[PDB]
């Protein structure tokens, strides 16, 4: 007697078992066997958009519900999400980008926890962040813990969005009349310290 | 002088000690107490709303919202405001002081209403609508302007969450942004006499804690009463 | 030269009955300001102090039937899981039967801690059958009606064989909520997306349908006593919960 | 789990502690006491009655029945009502304390009257028919609403009883079913002044005591002013 | 015989909520005068306690253009010293960006520190150029136009080559006054002789014009953060800083 | 800086007769607030109390 | 670096990290954390007919 499901049975008998856990002594696959980090704290492509000469100052280049992103079919993770109905979490995401070193300008990304509410552009810094420079570095990581009103987030029926993943134009981007002008970003996203709660048969 | 040179870009590097001409060490400030540690600075109790009766036996409701989304004088103001923006999560009691102007020999009631229950509605002077039973039961504090003229009691960290916040969108906005609510009841005021108004400040405690820092209100947002 | 000054603070006489620090009296009509000791004389020896002792003895919540005619995976009784539910009721004397458990919590802004579910069964040693209690994770207001009997299994839960020698199944409702507390919302005009009472709901499938010869009554009822466990409740308040009429 | 089955008829393995799917320690609570402590509950004096006066030189006399019977407002209301019908037996000394209302300069009196022993007629306002000699004696405490506006006395266990109930019926319904009675006088009242309310609230205090737990009252009889 | 006599001082019942001792409740309504522990469960254990937090993180103050075509010597770029600056702004959503050392220190009546202005470039790897950075000791309004390159090498200062690995030079303005704190006076209505804001005025010169090909920008854009080290503020007030329109 | 503040509490000058704790005078007319001792003088000796 | 989805950049840069793992003081679950065994290796009722 042990894990979900209880059974009370009034005629009981007992259990009939044959054979016993045979270990590969020839592995018919190298890879390490499933489990909760193995198909839900791994990265995964969130969103991905372009960025342009035509993109002004502060224009938001995208603004991501990370969390809710990752709750769909096209992850693994979903597997995990799909049958339980709170989680407490952790992320670590990572935004990645290619401009030819014949581009110039920069942008930041920020982890905003709800909503950017009326916050200063110019203080985006506060937040979790990851500068982006094109003569410098075309890849930045951030990675924070669970920070919530609540003690998990609601996937079936979310009351507000764990993170906004904010990414606007730093500094314009700017070229010489003959190169490339855009560049397309990834976003790449991931839970830490998954925490599932409450198996659930629901979808929404 | 190497913390005059460094990548930004890259979050160690940018943590190096700034540092470009030679200076000598500050010394000792004059003044005993750190004006800079938000417990001692919104130890001052800093204002956060006031209202008007105007007719007898009625009862005026407000709620303590950070809502940044919700304006004053139904909302945060001045610095109570600003400070509550500054970071995402906000939990632990607040001492509330309120100061009553004009009146007098006017016996009144407040009780601390938490998120999520029953109570009258918010921001409107009304005749309540609530048993005496309930209201009491919260637990309230009567008092008469005569003897006294203000109250400084403590508002318990009643709520289901595990904190609130001000910075959030419609529905959790609506929510999960709401500390809880106080209700002032008046009797015995016959309007032939002065008029009434009351004054609310509040301060935060030792047991108030502040998680995670957000970026301020930009100017614009920042609204005052 | 006497010299004992103090300031009048705020609040001067003013009433606070919040908490007992204030609600105690100030003086006393008692002769001589005297006191009184303890005494269980006709008292059993039984001296209360924690709403734990009702809070903690299962209680008759409702009753529902499992008639033979109910065919397999057929959702048999649909409860919300929050103290503050129960549906027993007697015509006359006219009242609704409100349990301890409730009665207790209804005092309550919050609460939380593992609700249990106790199961009687009224068979005869001649019927069989089996009926599985599924606890769905969630809020007091979750369309549940669309889910098949397999689809139920993912959740926690508890199936029974009727017909034996014992007669109660004990269905213990984890503390499962994305809150830390759930609140007693039941005061509230309405509802809203958030504020809730219950952490799901718990439902009674037929596992197996009810068989029996024909010398035995055509189903068979079941009383559930409600009752829980490492509770907790704070924040108090006045409301006398009503029926929840399922 | 092998509490997850038992036979509750048998009082022995009713007892077996409750388990059916595998849990971790809940964890520690963030607030400091435990509101389910009756006594640090109803610790928070709750509501009981209240009347106004209406000519001078009048009185009132209120008794502290348990009595479920007696409806309010003539008898215990919303909490304290239910409160006192958890259990059968109750005694030991309340920490009363009244609210007044209204008026001012009014000069007054009241007194705790031990059950069983000759007091003014009950839940009514009548010119009292007691000596003064006999009021004073039993203990009594004057008052002035001007200086003050509130009263906060306890409340003896003085009773040839060995305790008190709510649920009774008929005749003991009408001994053993009560504390006490309080009587308030008032004085120089001339209603060419505001009107005079009283509001009077009942804690329970650390001498007190709760013998035997008993159904509580079902829903319909939970009532309130 | 009870003899407990103590005079009532002055201030009768006055309230004052310039700090805690008198702010702070006398009373409570949490139920038996309780109190609450400390919980960072979804607070990542980010416990804030000091403005510090808000007053060393770089934070974006303005933004200025380098072109090729400005010659040698030219003034890019003047700002004052003092926290309370910041000119960053988008048009809609409308606001007026404050930055985070200046949000603070907004809400003080005086402040005092090293302020350090951090320069971030945004060339190609094809650009090559230099800028020098000279901190001119003062008040906020000195008429400062009137200054060679040259002149400007007096008074401390820092070139640096925008070419390179590096991409921020950190200019750390050292505490130099005649007074031992400045004033927020940006809430008076004018200005008067002694009353100042500054410690002085910052210039961005163009040390070495700006060469490049020509498949690349004709020019390169430079961000400006701010914050502090050594910082000090106090005498609380409230204000909110508008933009300091250059 | 003198800093000692007190609430006043509720029954503000509210008399209690019930007990002598609050019966008890909270002053005297007696001279330097003297006393007096025991005198069986005329009493021969017989002092009630019970 | 460690588990699946490796990522090989050129022109790299350090990771930005802020707080670290909570464990909740008071659990907002009481319920084993989701793992292999706990969605996987459990019962399910598969078919059900008549006899």
């Amino acid at each position: 007697g042990a894990s979900y499901f209880t059974s009370v049975d009034q005629s009981s008998v007992h259990t009939a078992e044959v054979g016993s856990h045979q270990i590969e002594p020839l592995k018919t696959s190298v890879d390490k066997p499933g489990s909760k980090k193995t198909q839900g704290e791994k990265f995964f492509l969130i969103h991905s958009a372009r960025w342009l000469t035509t993109h002004a100052l502060f224009h938001e280049v995208a603004k991501l519900d990370v969390v809710k992103l990752l709750y769909n079919e096209q992850f693994a993770v979903q597997g995990l999400l799909r049958y339980h109905t709170y989680a407490r979490f952790g992320i670590e995401i990572q935004v990645q980008i290619n401009p030819t070193p014949f581009q110039q300008g920069g942008l930041i990304c920020a982890m905003v926890p709800g909503d950017q509410s009326y916050g200063s552009i110019a203080s985006l810094t506060v937040y979790p962040h990851g500068l982006l420079n094109c003569n410098i570095n075309n890849v930045v990581r951030i990675k924070v813990p669970f920070i919530y009103t609540r003690g998990a987030y609601h996937f079936k029926d979310p009351q507000y969005p764990v993170w906004e993943l904010t990414i606007r134009v730093w500094s314009e981007l700017n070229i010489g009349t003959g190169t490339s002008a855009y560049t397309s970003l990834n976003v790449l996203a991931r839970f830490t310290d998954l925490e599932l709660h409450g198996l659930t048969p629901l979808s929404t | 002088p190497v913390g005059a040179i460094t990548t930004i870009e890259d979050p160690v590097l940018a943590k190096k000690v700034p540092e470009t001409f030679p200076e000598l060490k500050p010394g000792e400030s004059r003044h005993t107490s750190d004006h800079m540690s938000i417990y001692k600075f919104m130890g001052r109790s800093h204002f956060l709303c006031t209202f008007t009766f105007n007719s007898n036996n009625k009862e005026y409701t407000f709620p303590i919202t950070l809502s940044s989304t919700s304006n004053p004088p139904h909302g945060l103001p001045s610095t109570l405001r600003w400070f509550f923006n500054l970071f995402q999560l906000y939990r632990g009691p607040l001492d509330l002081t309120i100061i009553i102007t004009g009146a007098t020999d006017v016996d009144g009631m407040a009780w601390f209403t938490p998120v999520g229950l029953a109570v009258d509605t918010p921001w409107v002077e009304k005749e309540s609508a609530l048993q005496i039973d309930y209201k009491t039961a919260l637990g309230a504090v009567r008092f008469n302007t005569r003897r006294t003229g203000n109250i400084q009691i403590r508002l318990p960290w009643y709520s289901y969450l595990y904190a609130v916040s001000g910075a959030l969108d419609g529905l959790g906005d609506k929510t999960d942004s709401t500390f809880g609510l106080v209700s002032i009841q008046i009797a015995n005021y016959n309007h032939s006499d002065e008029y009434l108004s009351f004054s609310c400040y509040l301060s935060v405690t030792e047991q108030s804690e502040f998680y995670f820092p957000r970026a301020p209100l930009n100017s614009n947002a920042m609204l005052s009463t | 030269m006497m010299r004992n000054e103090t300031r009048v603070s705020t609040t001067e006489n003013v009433v606070n009955l919040s908490n007992y620090e204030d609600a105690r009296a100030k003086m006393s009509f008692a002769l001589d300001q005297e006191d009184w000791k303890s005494d269980p004389s006709q008292g059993g020896g039984i001296k209360i102090t924690h709403f734990t002792t009702w809070t903690s003895i299962p209680t008759l919540a409702a009753q529902f039937p499992f008639n033979a005619s109910d065919s397999v995976g057929q959702q048999i009784k649909v409860i919300p899981v929050d103290p503050y539910f129960f549906q027993m009721t007697n015509t006359n004397p006219d009242q609704k039967c409100i349990t301890a458990l409730a009665s207790i919590c209804q005092m309550f802004c919050f609460w939380r801690g593992d609700l249990v579910f106790d199961f009687q069964v009224f068979p005869t040693k001649y019927h069989s059958g089996r009926l599985l209690f599924c606890f769905v994770p969630g809020n007091e207001l979750i369309d549940v009606t669309g889910i098949t009997l397999k689809q139920a299994t993912t959740a926690p839960c508890a199936v029974m064989d009727i017909a034996g020698v014992q007669s109660t199944l004990r269905f213990r409702v984890p503390w499962i909520s994305d809150t830390p507390y759930r609140v007693n919302r039941y005061t509230k005009e309405a509802h809203q997306k958030g504020e809730y009472t219950a952490i799901g709901k718990l439902i009674v499938y037929c596992y197996n349908r009810l068989t029996s010869p024909s010398n035995v009554a055509h189903h068979v009822r079941v009383n559930v006593y409600l009752s829980a466990i490492n509770l907790e409740c704070f924040a108090p308040l006045y409301h006398a919960m009503d029926v929840t009429t399922q």
